């Protein structure tokens, strides 16, 4: 007996009748299936209401669509989820809509008539009106940029935040007009309460006395009177969060909805006000969401949000208003006797200390003057529980200046339950002005807890920024330079067909390169053309006496194999000069550089010769040192480069010759400093702009404001293609992705959404007719598959023969777009019109971490959208996390700063110059310390170097103490041996690990860890042990397939646990001596492991040659 | 000067032993002046 | 004087603004009450 | 390898479905849940789960965030529960819904299976045109004397 | 142009004083500076 | 006070002080051009002035130091707000003086206080309260220290720095009587000093690090013998939600509600 069909619904704010699914739910209860034959279900109503119910449980009531009510917030979902971009794809998802096929079918029920479906028979115009009225709601409420002109859509972040958080087209409109940054916290309820939720909420008579008995008790003024809804609206969220006993029913339901909505309300008030940064606002905000969820004020304790105390407990702490961190210091036995219950003293401590508390650590260095880079170092300082927590913990890190009033930098920061109890390192980048603050705040909140907050205060008393930077040399508009400015005809015979003219900065940099002997820095983007500068100068060397010998340093060894294969055509062919490239071993290398009159190289293939400079004549005399990329001295892999660079430039000081060292680079920011480490004037620091570049970059950037990484990486696919569709339709795309697996993902999700439109195969701009010979090489089909399409991709696992099969059909204008992965930025012999630079993050699964990339890796990703003659300009479209949108606003359009990190990669050097007898004691260490990059920039940017002042006393004490650390840290190793705590000289050890070029703490192991009864079981325990394998990959999905290489091996693992890298490393060189098959990525590893194995294991030899073991011995 | 002499770390704490010793002599001179100069404040009123 | 005048001026017009915006907020319209201390004050005078 | 959706359109009705569908699926080990909870929980439930019995709204306003978007390719049936609140003012989130599942049959080219129950009213063939039923294989009409 | 509706010449007078304060470094006269107050009429403006 | 609804209107109020915060005046007469010139920074005054009240005097006791080769001038890089209360007329800090380890390296230039209308003399209560922190702080110097009053004028803000001179503090360290005109009370107790703002340099804040820095609710919470340590925050206003504790804090906890409630359904939750 269903009695009355009336219920009040507070959304319309009225007694309403029931609806359809209540009614048909409610009688379908009658009958029972196993006692009845027969229900009977009475229905008592109004009698003008029953024609509708009599319709709805007699089959008679019609399905009509209601979206008309709602189309402007579906079409703003659509919009916002980038399924419709245009006015024809939100056409065409109306057309998927139950309101199309009811207004097809029935006309003159949704305002159509059958005039307007004889003129319109698939109803192409109505859609198109109705997605016009949408889109005009949604613009004129600023949630989309809407064109009446194009018809394209594009999305706010209001549009995200009210499509995210269900909020009406009106509600962010209101939100719009009414957050200012400074609103209060009675202002807020007041925006809050004029939300258009609530527009249907009024406020009757009848709970008006109610309502003042509530006024008179909120702790949080009105402005409003109380007949006016919005201060009904506000009293009604303040006596829930009170929790105060109402008495109306309409006011009890009222209060419901208001506070049901005000969940998702507040959370789009605090995305809204901390997407534009109010750091007050948004700690209100935040902290509304948090009591309006929790439902207590903040100023109530903390343990009110679990749920399991007493709450005569609970006022009992509120009673005793001391602060609640006054709770964590003391003792479960004082925490109950301050409390005067010594009964519930040990669930009150289990309790404070299962609440959220991080500890959180600073630590700032200066990159440039205007921006820092805090490391922020969260530590968990309290017990994880499932049953409080759950699977994660979410925090927001808000970095804001002294004001509190413009967050510098927000960010989410998943704590999750695998990775409690240890340091998550957040590092990011903020800007600082020119009234330069004394403090930034780092606020790291509970997303989900009240009163869950550290504030960090990063003082900026003691910082010394870095001195403003010198301007670039600028592009003096020189006439451009034709190749018969060059001397020699066998010289211009290798440009005649190349260009008629160089390119402005070859111009400039020419008469000092070719037709000067200087040290000269040329600072120029990627793409520049810096390495016919780095020719100019071998072509010097190369008049000066035919017997020279350049010799050139690339960081990475494609980079090296790329310009082997480049000046092997050009200067073997045709100028009979030899060039060779060198290899990791040290007996073929000093025939090669005794041989070759073009020296290529890395830095540790170059470091291991350069090491023995008084033995070896041929590195000596040497009569130019290239060094391209030397703003790789900032990255991993880079102190070896500073320290080959400083000691060629210590050397050209002592060898009655000097050497001249041309330094190529990005465009630098402290480029004088580069240049007064490599000796290079004032006139022949060519330092230029990012703005320089022959073909002009428009690089956009495209914030996607995702923290969940696989989501933003799957939410990027779709833009992608509208990248390159907007940016780059009929010409070349590269879309650098984080990994190996993600180029096959975005290269099938590139191929569905062309094919998703109508315009299949439109990145094949040959015929299938064509790609036949060069399909039919290949191993991977699934790139066949893509390639038919026209997208071909290209990553480590593939073959050298795939990857330059895939870089002939792209070079060629074949295929259109190549998703390449991360690691391939800089050898791809390859250069596109656009560039996409997916997801600017990658995981380091040692820290368990996404670790951003590294700017050399972004910059060179950027300087592949470089094709100098066939395009105008060229465009880069970086999809990144929009908490590291700024990071890339700043370091890619203005010049970069590089900072030597040699002061950790110190002890492998020292050692070198140790068993050289270049350091023969610590004050020929500090003054072979003087001759690096280090020293020159911790006079420049000294709070990057934990330094305290520029003076000599600073910096002298500073390189002592870094020089008697490293060599505490080498006799404690027992590599090297000090005596009179001044000299040093060479022990056995160390003479080991500077000759097969091994780190000093490897070596600090294996003499520590080989007895005389050791063998190969152990042996590959030991060698793997090598921190020469600390930098293997340990990528997400890498565990498993250990643990399933663990139970196969010849040997079983004590303690495996499959993040480490040395026991991957261990189980990699146990699968290659058992010749396993392995997949393609972990032979990938093995490859770059096996390359560093011989040497160990010579080292092995070595150290139990010296000990006097002989079965160890031969063992090894 | 220009070259940076290496200080042995026993020097170098003796050295910031000797200047944190300056620094707080001069706090402690700073403080008896401040009394110097309270006491003429105070008996130009008295 | 006047740059009494001017300054009360300042203060009072910039008083009015928020007293304005505040009863905007709360819908009605400025009375005498409000406004009351401001009154023979001001460059164009409140009174207007 | 697989998630279902159940989209019912009261919570309690979820709250009850997901009992009986952990009574029933229990024998497979099929993890049946409610999605509830802030995004990340909801996200993480999803993860978790195969059945996931859910509103319209909370499926609709986790599709908007964008927290299945890592299992859509797992999603190989929707169970739309109570189709006939089409009708209701809720009913837009239901339209939305499959319109964006269709969509993206009719983009993305993987199948979802789309499984409308409703209660036996009127238009009945135009919310099988809804779904992509073909009115002779898919739709099936039993009137109140079934 | 003045008269402005919202400002009387006295105000004119005050606004152009702190107008001419308020440039920069206005009254710094060390490399030489210097500020030129003119006044005039346009005379016969009316007749002409 | 009132203290049912009189806060409500006086909250209200106080959440509109950031309209008062570009309209600031300062008083530019009878300063002596002998003394030091002191910078108040417009970052700690416009914060100043947003976390106070129109009607209850704050407080905050200033630090800062001198610019480089400028000892005449006097750089105010800091407002410590401590634990005080205060009444229309005067406010009631703690004995204790800040002490910090970011306070070591500046000097203490005195107190800032709002006032609730402007009046063109010193209060006799400030030059007794400065007097007596001289008196018992050794580490105030009557030469720099001083007492800048933020008077609320009509729709802006007034500022009047003052100092006191030698009879001031002999007087104001004598003093007992704590009303509005005292025995002995001359204007030749204090004379006003150059005082002036910057966009140059910011300043910052120092509240209490265990509480918060309003006691005006607590007022039983606050003793004037009381200790407290600092911390480098950023103050709350003054109607913030930990300032009235009482106001949040006794409430009837639900005790059999939500029983006859609504059936409503979080759909979106």
């Amino acid at each position: 007996i269903i009695k009355g069909t009336q219920v009040y619904s507070p959304e319309k704010g009225r007694w309403t009748e029931l609806g359809a699914l209540d009614i048909l739910q409610m009688l379908g209860r009658a009958g029972r299936p196993q006692y009845d034959t027969k229900g009977e279900g009475i229905l008592i109503t109004s009698h003008g209401e029953l024609q509708y119910y009599l319709s709805l449980l007699n089959q008679q009531l019609p399905i009509e669509s209601q979206m008309v009510s709602k189309l402007p917030d579906m079409l703003n979902a659509e919009i916002v989820l980038g399924n419709v971009q245009n006015a024809k794809d939100a056409v065409n998802w109306l057309g998927y809509a139950y309101l199309y096929i009811r207004m097809l079918r029935s006309p003159t029920l949704y305002g159509i008539s059958h005039d307007d479906l004889k003129g319109d028979p698939l109803l192409d115009q109505r859609r198109l009106d109705l997605v016009h009225t949408a889109a005009l709601m949604l613009d004129k409420n600023n949630l989309v940029k809407y064109d009446k002109k194009t018809g394209n859509f594009q999305v706010t972040e209001l549009g995200r935040i009210a499509s995210h958080y269900y909020i009406t087209n009106d509600t962010v409109q209101t939100y719009n007009q009414l957050l200012k940054p400074t609103l209060s916290e009675i202002e807020l309820f007041r925006v809050f309460s004029l939300s258009s939720e609530f527009k249907n909420i009024t406020v009757r008579e009848e709970e008006k006395l109610e309502l003042q008995k509530l006024l008179e008790r909120v702790p949080i003024p009105v402005k409003e009177s109380i007949e006016e809804p919005s201060a009904k609206i506000n009293v009604l969220l303040q006596a829930f969060i009170s929790q105060l006993k109402l008495e109306g029913f309409a006011l009890m339901a009222d209060m419901v909805y208001v506070t049901q909505s005000a969940g998702r309300l507040m959370r789009a008030i605090f995305e809204i006000v901390l997407n534009r940064g109010w750091a007050q606002l948004t700690d209100k905000t935040l902290n509304l969401c948090k009591m309006i969820d929790k439902r207590m004020w903040q100023s109530m304790c903390p343990l009110r949000q679990f749920r399991k105390l007493p709450e005569e407990v609970v006022k009992k702490i509120e009673k005793k208003n001391f602060p609640f961190e006054r709770l964590y210091d003391l003792n479960h036995n004082e925490i109950g006797e301050l409390i005067r219950m010594p009964k519930m003293g040990k669930t009150i401590h289990k309790y404070v200390h299962l609440f959220p508390k991080l500890e959180l650590s600073v630590h700032l260095q200066p990159i440039t003057r205007s921006t820092l880079k805090v490391e922020l170092t969260i530590t968990p300082d309290f017990q994880w529980d499932e049953k409080v927590h759950g699977s994660s913990e979410a925090f927001w890190i808000l970095v804001e200046d002294v004001d509190s009033e413009v967050i510098l930098h927000h960010e989410y920061f998943l704590l999750k339950a695998k990775y409690a109890q240890d340091e998550h390192l957040i590092t990011f980048f903020v800007p600082v002005f020119e009234p330069l603050p004394p403090q930034y705040f780092i606020r790291v909140v509970s997303d989900r807890w009240l009163s869950c907050e550290t504030q960090l205060p990063v003082s900026f008393r003691h910082l010394i920024l870095p001195e403003k930077y010198p301007p670039p040399t600028e592009l003096l508009d020189l006439q451009p330079l034709p190749v018969s400015a060059l001397r020699n005809s066998a010289f211009e015979s290798l440009y005649q067909d190349k260009f008629p003219f160089f390119n402005p900065i070859q111009t400039q940099v020419f008469n000092t390169v070719y037709n000067s002997d200087d040290n000269v820095f040329v600072g120029a983007p990627t793409g520049s053309g810096k390495t016919i500068c780095a020719e100019f100068a071998i072509l010097r060397m190369l008049l000066q006496s035919s017997e020279g010998r350049c010799v050139y340093i690339t960081p990475m060894e494609a980079l090296a194999e790329q310009v082997y294969m480049d000046w092997y055509e050009k200067f073997q062919d045709r100028l009979n000069k030899k060039v060779v490239l060198l290899t990791g071993e040290t007996s073929t290398d000093l025939k090669l550089l005794g041989k070759g009159n073009i020296i290529i190289s890395t830095p540790e293939k170059w470091d291991i010769l350069s090491r023995r400079w008084k033995q070896r004549k041929n590195v000596q005399n040497i009569n130019l040192f290239v060094v391209d990329e030397v703003h790789l001295i900032g990255g991993e892999n880079g102190p070896v480069l500073e320290v080959i660079c400083s000691r060629m430039r210590y050397i050209s000081s002592q060898i009655e010759r000097p050497i001249r060292i041309v330094a190529l680079s990005s465009s630098l920011s402290n480029a004088k400093d580069v240049a007064h480490w490599l000796g290079c004037s004032a006139t022949s620091t060519f330092n230029f702009h990012p703005n320089v570049r022959p073909v002009p970059l428009e690089l956009h950037i495209q914030g996607f404001n995702i923290s969940h990484t696989q989501t933003r990486l799957l939410s990027m696919a779709k833009p992608v293609y509208h990248a390159i569709t907007k940016h780059s339709p009929k010409k070349p795309v590269i879309v650098f992705v984080p990994s190996r697996k993600q180029t096959r993902l975005t290269a099938i999700d590139i191929l569905t959404t062309c094919a998703a439109d109508i315009q299949r195969q439109r990145f094949l701009h040959c015929t299938e007719k064509d790609l036949i010979p060069y399909l039919e090489k290949l191993s991977d089909s699934t790139l066949k598959e893509t390639l038919l399409n026209g997208v071909g991709y290209l990553h480590e696992g593939l073959s050298p023969m795939e990857r330059r099969l895939v870089e002939q059909l792209f070079s060629s204008g074949a295929i259109q777009v190549v998703v390449a992965s991360r690691s391939l930025c800089w050898g791809m012999n390859v250069a596109a019109h656009l560039v996409i630079i997916m997801d600017t993050q990658y995981y380091n699964g040692k820290i368990h971490a996404y670790v951003d990339y590294p700017i050399y890796d972004v910059l060179q990703m950027v300087g592949h959208a470089n094709r100098p003659l066939q395009d105008d300009e060229g465009r880069c479209v970086i999809m990144c996390q929009g908490s590291k949108k700024d990071f890339f606003k700043k370091f890619l359009y203005e010049p970069l700063p590089v900072e030597s990190h040699l002061d950790h990669c110190m002890h492998d050097h020292f050692n070198a110059e140790i068993v050289t007898k270049t350091i023969e004691n610590k004050q020929d260490a500090v003054d072979y310390l003087t001759w690096t990059f280090l020293y020159r920039r911790m006079t420049q940017n000294p709070n990057y170097y934990n330094l305290q002042g520029i003076s000599h006393r600073h910096l002298s004490d500073h390189l002592s103490e870094l020089v008697e650390q490293t060599l505490s840290d080498l006799e404690q190793s027992k590599c090297i041996s000090i005596e009179d705590e001044m000299d040093v000289a060479p022990l056995n050890l160390g003479m080991i690990a500077a000759y097969y070029y091994i780190n000093y703490t490897t070596i600090e192991l294996f003499s520590m860890s080989l007895n005389a009864k050791t063998k190969v079981r152990g042996l590959i325990e030991i060698i793997s042990n090598a921190a020469e394998y600390e930098n293997i990959p340990i990528r997400h999905h890498e565990d498993n397939l250990l643990r399933q290489l663990a139970q196969k091996v010849p040997h079983k693992l004590n303690n495996p646990k499959f993040n480490d890298p040395h026991v991957k490393t261990n189980l990699l060189l146990q699968a290659h001596l058992s010749r396993m098959q392995l997949s393609a990525e972990l032979q990938s590893d093995t490859e770059e492991i096996l390359s560093k194995a011989i040497r160990l294991i010579q080292a092995c030899v070595d150290v139990l040659s010296s000990n006097g073991w002989l079965s160890p011995a031969l063992a090894a | 000067e220009a070259k940076p002499k290496f200080l042995s770390k026993a020097e170098r704490e003796a050295e910031a032993l000797k200047r944190r010793q300056q620094e707080v002599e001069e706090r402690q001179r700073m403080l008896e002046e401040e009394r110097k100069k309270r006491k003429q404040f105070q008996d130009l009123g008295r | 004087p006047w740059e009494s005048e001017f300054i009360d001026s300042q203060r009072v017009w910039a008083e009015y603004a928020l007293k304005r915006q505040e009863a905007i907020a709360q819908n009605r319209r400025l009375t005498l009450e409000d406004l009351e201390d401001s009154w023979d004050r001001g460059i164009p005078r409140i009174n207007t | 390898d697989f998630k279902i959706i159940y989209i019912a359109p009261m919570r309690s009705l979820v709250q009850e479905m997901v009992g009986s569908f952990g009574k029933r699926l229990a024998t497979y080990g099929i993890t049946v849940a409610e999605l509830t909870g802030d995004h990340q929980l909801c996200k993480e439930e999803i993860s978790a789960t195969q059945i996931i019995v859910c509103t319209p709204e909370k499926w609709d306003i986790i599709t908007r965030k964008g927290g299945e978007r890592t299992y859509t390719q797992l999603v190989r049936l929707i169970i739309l529960d109570e189709i006939h609140l089409l009708h209701d003012d809720r009913g837009p989130v239901l339209e939305a819904l499959v319109a964006r599942a269709i969509r993206n049959i009719e983009m993305t080219q993987e199948d979802v299976r789309l499984i409308g129950l409703s209660a036996t009213l009127p238009n009945y063939e135009d919310v099988a045109t809804f779904l992509r039923v073909d009115p002779a294989k898919g739709l099936f009409y039993f009137d109140n004397s079934f | 142009i003045k008269p402005a509706d919202t400002e009387p010449p006295p105000l004119l007078v005050y606004k152009w004083c702190q107008g001419i304060n308020n440039l920069q470094d206005v009254w710094e006269t060390s490399e030489g500076e210097c500020n030129v107050m003119l006044e005039s009429r346009f005379e016969k403006m009316y007749e002409k | 006070f009132s203290s049912k609804t009189e806060w409500r209107v006086r909250a209200i109020s106080a959440a509109n002080l950031h309209l008062r915060t570009n309209h600031i005046y300062v008083s530019s007469d009878d300063i002596k051009e002998t003394g030091y010139t002191y910078i108040l920074p417009k970052n700690v005054l416009k914060k100043f002035i947003c976390i106070s009240d129109l009607r209850a005097q704050i407080a905050g006791y200033l630090y800062g130091v001198s610019p480089p080769d400028n000892p005449q001038v006097k750089e105010i890089r800091c407002i410590v707000m401590v634990p005080q209360w205060g009444t229309h007329q005067t406010v009631h800090l703690p004995g204790q003086l800040p002490q910090h380890e970011y306070l070591k390296e500046m000097e203490p230039l005195g107190w800032i206080h709002t006032q609730p209308n402007e009046s063109p003399q010193l209060s006799p209560q400030d030059v007794t309260t400065h007097a007596k922190i001289m008196a018992d702080n050794p580490s105030w110097d009557g030469e720099k220290t001083i007492i800048i009053t933020c008077s609320f004028t009509p729709g802006s803000c007034t500022l009047t720095a003052y100092k006191l001179t030698p009879s001031g503090y002999e007087w104001g360290r004598q003093n007992t009587d704590k009303g509005n005109n005292p025995k002995g009370y001359l204007p030749s107790h204090y004379e006003r000093v150059q005082m002036l703002l910057s966009d140059r340099f910011l300043g910052f804040f120092m509240v209490p690090a265990q509480s918060s820095w309003n006691y005006n609710f607590m007022g039983v919470r606050h003793d004037p013998n009381m200790k407290y340590e600092l911390q480098l925050a950023n103050p709350k206003e003054f109607y913030h939600e930990v300032h009235r504790p009482s106001h949040f804090l006794n409430f009837a906890l639900l005790q059999e509600g939500e029983v006859y409630s609504a059936d409503r359904e979080d759909l979106y939750a």
